[PDB]
């Protein structure tokens, strides 16, 4: 919340390229060299809400205590590709078609469509936001175009 | 006599009573009460906490059916009222010397377990453990007996008299508190099942003692007519012994806000049982209640006020600090 309130915040973020490619190299190394807490937290988080959610809907209210970090997750993704002032089409490692499919490029692919596999409808929202941050970028417009209209090829 | 401060009905005689002196995460505070043949749980919130609240609301939580007239109730540190995963846990003494203890969801999961072994009357029972786990009893069998949620007896100590009272360490760990009729408190090591050391009263018979939550040096107790006051480790002879009723204390339990406040009970009297709250600076009680018979006597944990359970009534008094 901090990285997407207060760093991308300033206008001035907007700058520096190398700015944007270190954050890029933190964001990106988060799930490379430890992907598999990343997994375990996705799935607990996931698996919370949907619980409680249900439970309240019996007749409860949510519990004061939940935390949608994944939400936060997405709109952190959606927001840092939103614009980038280098225009170098970074966005690129979000699509996997040079390189036969780098290992990283499969990984991350493979998140987003994880993603979309049974999407809970309190992840709706955050995940078309991370879609939308993921579009930029022609080349990974087109790429991530084609994706989604084929996953959809039910899925909410 | 001070009239009570605020005053419940209840559907029957209140033999035991006791507020949770735990954090349930709920704004109000939970009380527990023994009738006849029930325990019920409710929570309190007074006009002190909330300026929504005029005088008292009382909510009746759950009622349980219990079949025996009800001695003692001890909390589980494990309750909690968070509606993400509410747990209610409390262990009841009853008149057929058997521990029963209540585990509830406050929604349709209502478990008890029965532990059987005392030979007796159980008179007290406390959680002796920070996890909620163990379960101290005392009775006329002459022995302190642990037990796991189970029913498994763990450890018994015996005796030499009558155990009247018992009352886990506040903030040391292993340690707990065990008064006898003969007016000798013990302390017991549930580590190393070994007595630390021993405290004596003047007077006898000793009919309840209980740790000072806020200087766990202080040991409070009543012992035939009087209260009486230990300091430790500076002596095993009381600091105080003073009156404290003019036939027979019963019930003796600290404020849990104040090091300088507590509460005696007389003895189920023709002169309808008299509560008297004490404070250490005064030679005479700053409060005295009647109530017309009443057994339990239980404090308040945030606020200056204590309960008496009566004839189908609580009775709560405030303390003016």
């Amino acid at each position: 919340l901090f990285l997407t309130e207060a760093v991308v915040g300033s206008e001035s973020f907007c700058t520096d390229e190398f700015f944007i490619r270190r954050i890029h190299k933190l964001v990106t190394d988060f799930p490379t060299l430890m992907p598999m807490k990343v997994k375990q937290l996705r799935n607990r988080a996931e698996e919370d809400a949907r619980l409680i959610q249900m439970s309240m809907q019996m007749g409860n209210e949510p519990p004061a205590s939940l935390r949608r970090d994944l939400e936060h997750l997405l709109l952190l993704i959606g927001e840092l590709y939103r614009k980038d002032p280098f225009h170098l089409e970074l966005a690129l490692e979000y699509w996997c078609p040079h390189q036969r499919p780098p290992q990283r490029q499969v990984l991350l692919s493979k998140f987003v469509r994880q993603m979309s596999d049974l999407l809970p409808a309190t992840l709706y929202l955050p995940y078309l936001k991370m879609l939308r941050g993921l579009a930029s970028g022609p080349q990974c417009a087109h790429y991530c175009f084609s994706l989604l209209k084929a996953n959809g090829g039910g899925s909410p | 006599a001070s009239n009570a401060t605020y005053t419940v009905d209840c559907e029957d005689y209140v033999h035991v009573v006791e507020f949770n002196p735990f954090d349930s995460g709920e704004a109000g505070s939970l009380l527990a009460y023994g009738g006849i043949s029930y325990v019920v749980i409710a929570s309190c919130r007074f006009q002190e906490e909330d300026s929504t609240v005029e005088g008292i609301e009382f909510k009746t939580l759950k009622t349980f059916h219990h079949g025996e007239r009800v001695v003692a109730i001890a909390w589980s540190p494990e309750t909690r009222c968070d509606a993400l995963l509410p747990l209610l846990r409390f262990a009841t003494a009853a008149g057929d010397k058997k521990i029963r203890i209540f585990t509830s969801d406050f929604q349709d999961k209502n478990e008890y377990k029965v532990i059987e072994g005392h030979s007796g009357y159980i008179n007290d029972l406390v959680f002796c453990s920070p996890e909620g786990t163990d379960i101290a009893s005392v009775g006329d069998d002459h022995t302190c007996r642990i037990w796991d949620l189970d029913g498994k007896q763990i450890a018994m100590f015996i005796l030499r008299s009558p155990g009247m009272s018992v009352a886990w360490h506040p903030e040391g760990a292993f340690k707990l508190m065990v008064a006898e009729k003969t007016g000798t408190i013990r302390f017991y090591d549930l580590t190393t099942h070994q007595a630390i050391l021993s405290l004596e009263s003047v007077q006898v018979p000793l009919m309840s003692a209980d740790w000072c939550v806020r200087n766990t040096l202080r040991i409070g107790a009543v012992a035939g007519n009087d209260w009486i006051i230990w300091e430790m480790p500076r002596s095993s002879y009381p600091q105080d012994n003073k009156p404290a009723h003019a036939d027979r204390a019963r019930m003796f339990r600290w404020s849990k806000c104040n090091e300088n406040v507590f509460a005696t009970t007389g003895y189920p009297g023709k002169m309808k049982s008299q509560i008297a709250i004490h404070h250490l600076a005064h030679p005479q009680p700053i409060l005295i209640g009647t109530a017309p018979v009443g057994s339990g006597l239980s404090w308040h944990r945030r606020l200056p006020l204590c309960v008496v359970g009566g004839y189908r009534k609580l009775f709560f008094w405030l303390t003016e600090m």
